[PDB]
Parts: C-alpha cells; structure tokens; sequence
C-alpha cells in the first residue's frame, strides 16, 4: 500500500536542535544554572519524575532570540499545534543532555540498571568478539507541557 | 534482469563449528578446571558432576539441540569428518609427544 | 578485455583501466552497507567509460571526497550517468561539483535520485569574488550541463525555482533536451497554488518556452499537482507540441476533470501518443473509458491497483 506526500512548513531536525538549544540555555534571570539543566539534574538524583516544561520560557527564549535577531521559527506555535510529536521530541534532547547524579542513591537496587548492566556485560563480549534498549525503558521521568499564561 | 527470489537459510552444528575455539578447545581449557570426582560423593552426584559442564558447554557451543540429541549429532559427526578424525588424532599424537 | 561489467550484490558475507565502457553497481540496499568499488573508483581512471550506474549502495560519512563527488570529476566523456538510492549521497553536493569545475565535456542524459528528503536545494548561482579586483569564478552549470537530452531528477528534493533558473540562465539547452523526470519531489509547486514558499514555484511558461522541443514528461508522484495546478499546463499547451509521452501515475489528487480537458486542448494541436495514470485513484473509470472511446490518447493505462512505479531494468535499477 504506497502513499503520497506533501510538504510542510516544519523541519523536526530544526526544530530538535531549537529545542536541545532551548534546553540547555533558558534561565528565569528576570528573577534576579539553567533553569532545565538544574531540573534535570534533580531527575538525575530520582529526586524529581516530573519535568514540567512551560510555554512561557519558549514565549521569553523566542522573544530573547529575536532580540538578538534571529529567527525562532515560532516553537510556541508549533508546539501548541501538534504536542504529542513534541513530547517525544523533548524527551529525545533530555535523553541527550541529563547530566549525571551530583547525589548517591544506593543504586545496586535498581533492577532496570541491573539488567541492563548485565546486557551491556555481554554486549561488550560480544563486541570483543569472545540502541541498547528501547528509550522508554531508561526514561524515569514524565514530561509535561505546562499551557501559555495570559499576558 | 532478475529481481529477488527468496529461498530459506537453516543452521546445524557443523565441524568447523566444533572446532573453533568455543569447541573442544574450550573442553581442553576448562572441563580438567570445572569436573572434579572424588570417592567422598557419591555415583549419582559425581556424573552429575561430570554432566554439568558438557551441558552448559553444548548449550553454549550450539543452544538449538537437546543434550541427548546433541550427544548424538557428536558422535555422528565423529564418525564422519576427517577434519575432527585429524584433531582427535592430533590430541593423542601430543600426548605420545609428551 | 572486459568493455561492459555488470555487479548486483544481492547479499553481504564476512592505475588505468582504458578498457572499459560500461559500469553498472547494484546493491540491495538493506543487505549492503558500504560501497564495493569506494577505492577503485576514486584512485582509478576509467578514460573511456561511457555510461555508470551506482544504485542502492551507501556513500561513507568518513570521506567528503566521496560525497562531495571529488571522485566522478576522473571520469571525462561520460555519456550518460545514472545515480538512485544511494542513501548518503546528496544532490546539493552533486549541484556544488557542478558548480565548480567543467567535468564533463558531454553528458547526453543524466538521472540523480536520491531516497530520504535532504534539505531544499536551490539553484546555488551565486558567483563569488575574491576581490573585485579578481575574476568572478566561471560557474560551470551551462557548459556542464548545455548538453543534457534526458534529465531526470525523481525524488531529488529540487526546488522549482532552481529549475526555473536552470531554464533562464540556459544551462539547460533546450534545443537539445527531449526528457524530464521531476517525479516525486516534494519541493515543487506550480504557480496557481496560493499556499508556498516563493523559491518552490516552478516557472511552467518560462520552462515551457525555453525547452518546447522535449518528447517525455515524468511528474509522477508529485502529489502537488492537484486540478487547480493543471490549469497551469493547459494554457501552456502551445509550448509543448513535441510531447509524446506523459507519465503523471501514482498522483492521488489529480481527477479527472483536469485529465479530460488537458487532452482536449492538446487536441487542438492528433492524439497523444501515450499518457500514464496507474494508481490515480480520483480519475473516474467512465472519463477514462471515454478517453479511449473518442480516442483522445493512442494508448492509456489505468491499473488502479498497481501500487508501485519502479519497475525494474525499465524504470529503475535499484534493487528490487
């Protein structure tokens, strides 16, 4: 069964990269690290399984970079058009970007590491000649997109 | 010209196969490591502790096949290839070396 | 001895060469994950090749040399090349050889199709300075390409106006072009469509009055030529009174409203001589039966159920 195909105004290789850009510069300086950078490195410590992204740091970030400029293809726009791809493409840059854990958190009791350390044990004598998992199985965390305030 | 027609691939354990490292080499290396016999057990517990490495060792050589089955491949095959005659042979012929 | 060599890798498993005339590379593209002749290609000379064709192998990310077709400049006199599917390849690496040296002093037919949507190209005509003080670079688009009789281009990811500017620079010949294939590209709009970004427009008048002598036109899979769009095509019938042979198949918007009354203007040239709209499924089984009845068309083809185009050997040579 073929199909046809059209073409759109978005490019998700774009705006993957505006979003991972997005990730790891937004702070709330007006209040006066980066505001994700800093969440998802309470993540990293299973201190936090909720990662709550809102509309109205895209809002700032886009205003901020057209200040400075340059375009920003509207990700608000995009974002609020068709979030269910977004959702996984903001778990795609947190996959990327998750720092690792400043804190200990007695990790030997995790079955899922466990598993996948002793995969990746013969994976590597495999590999000796003697993606490792689906993502999901690795994500912890759940992402939210919190909605724009009215302003 | 001819575009694809399919056909069915299939796997048996093979000598070659038998003799690579995890073959009997791998036997060499570790079955005087792994069984130990000792007048202190008894009959039933010393083949078993013969059994248990040439299971796990057929298993990893070849996981396809029963250990009875397997057994019988073995003896088949060493019946029938020069190749394997000539290792087998070898391995006395180093012991008459010795 | 060897003149003419034909390789079809169907599986995997783990200097001067005046002789020969003909290279034809196969690969099935899901079993080979290489490229077989990387280093005989780009190290050798091949002085008398008249035609190559690479299909379904995978250029290496490791060597821009290879993807910045470094190598297809060894090969003078190359009177047809055929490139399609090769997945890491791109056309915008393609057009930037072309750019930049006068690679071939003839190519008769070219055919570049490349399988996943890169980015768009636009026709890339800027002509940089060094100083203004020094020569403008010669861009060697025209006499590159002033030779072309069939150029195909299907799935490429072209943008319309880089076709039009191929037409209005006149690097594209015309006089001598007699078959164009822009199947499946995503990046082509024509004029009537209000909905665009400008540099995808296709030009149909001013393409049409430059190239009017072609025979052949292949627009299949290009779901962007919907009823609206062929108006475009049938006030631009007195420009193409050399076609024969019209291909607009797997194309699953264009009814047949459109169909009818281009071959009734084109009548007012005396059928066409062959017209193909396998897969079209908005062109109504009675329109077509009347086709054939008034005979509009010496021969039509309606295979609703086929479901693919690339049939090979004929249309492609990509591996099954």
């Amino acid at each position: 069964a073929a199909l046809p195909s059209i073409q759109l105004p978005v490019d998700y290789n774009n705006l993957f990269n505006e979003i991972t850009d997005f990730l790891v510069t937004f702070k709330q300086d007006t209040l006066s690290g980066p505001k994700y950078m800093a969440m998802l490195q309470k993540v990293a410590n299973r201190e936090l399984n909720s990662v709550i992204i809102d509309l109205d740091d895209i809002l700032q970030y886009q205003n901020e970079k057209f200040l400075q400029g340059t375009q920003a293809d509207d990700l608000v726009s995009a974002i609020q058009q068709n979030a269910n791809h977004f959702t996984e493409l903001f778990c795609r840059a947190i996959d990327n970007n998750m720092p690792l854990p400043t804190k200990e958190i007695d990790y030997k009791d995790d079955v899922l590491d466990v598993i996948l350390n002793q995969r990746r044990l013969r994976n590597e004598r495999m590999l000796s000649d003697r993606e490792l998992f689906p993502p999901n199985l690795t994500r912890r965390y759940f992402l939210y997109f919190k909605p724009l305030s009215q302003n | 010209a001819i575009t694809a027609r399919k056909r069915r691939p299939q796997v048996k354990l093979t000598a070659e196969k038998l003799l690579s490292d995890k073959g009997l080499p791998y036997v060499l290396k570790n079955a005087h490591k792994r069984i130990r016999i000792s007048s202190k057990k008894n009959s039933y517990d010393n083949l078993s502790n013969i059994i248990q490495f040439y299971q796990l060792w057929a298993h990893e050589l070849f996981p396809k096949a029963k250990f009875k089955d397997f057994m019988k491949i073995c003896q088949t095959v060493g019946k029938t290839d020069p190749v394997l005659r000539e290792y087998r042979v070898s391995l006395f012929r180093d012991e008459m070396g010795m | 001895l060897l003149k003419k060599i034909e390789l079809i890798f169907v599986n995997s498993l783990v200097v001067i060469y005046s002789e020969l005339e003909k290279i034809t590379l196969i690969c099935d593209k899901k079993k080979i994950k290489n490229f077989p002749l990387c280093r005989a290609l780009l190290r050798g000379q091949f002085p008398l090749l008249q035609k190559l064709t690479i299909t379904g192998v995978t250029f290496p990310m490791n060597n821009q040399d290879i993807m910045n077709f470094q190598w297809l400049l060894n090969f003078p006199d190359l009177k047809e090349l055929w490139i399609e599917d090769n997945d890491n390849c791109e056309l915008s690496k393609f057009l930037q050889l072309l750019k930049f040296s006068n690679v071939w002093k003839n190519l008769e037919k070219l055919t570049f199709r490349e399988n996943k949507l890169y980015p768009i190209v636009n026709l890339d005509e800027d002509q940089p300075v060094t100083n203004d003080d020094e020569v403008p670079s010669m861009l060697f688009y025209k006499e590159n390409l002033q030779n072309l009789e069939k150029l195909d281009l299907m799935g490429t990811s072209i943008s319309g106006s880089a076709l039009t500017r191929l037409c209005e620079q006149e690097y594209l010949d015309g006089r001598k072009l007699r078959s164009l294939n822009i199947g499946n590209c995503p990046n082509i709009q024509f004029p009537n469509n209000h909905a665009h970004t400008a540099r995808m427009i296709l030009d149909v008048n001013a393409v049409l009055k430059r190239l009017s002598k072609l025979e052949e036109i292949n627009l299949s899979h290009l779901s962007s030529l919907n009823d609206s769009t062929m108006k475009s095509f049938i006030i631009n019938v007195p420009f193409l009174e050399n076609l024969k042979r019209l291909d607009i198949s797997h194309n699953f918007e264009i009814t047949g409203i459109s169909i009818y009354e281009f071959l009734k203007k084109f009548q007012m040239d005396q059928p066409l001589a062959y017209l193909n709209i396998d897969g079209c499924s908005q062109v109504s089984h009675i329109t077509v039966n009347m086709i054939r009845a008034q005979n509009l068309v010496t021969q039509v083809d309606c295979v609703y159920e086929r479901d693919v185009w690339r049939k090979f050997g004929i249309n492609s040579y990509s591996y099954s």
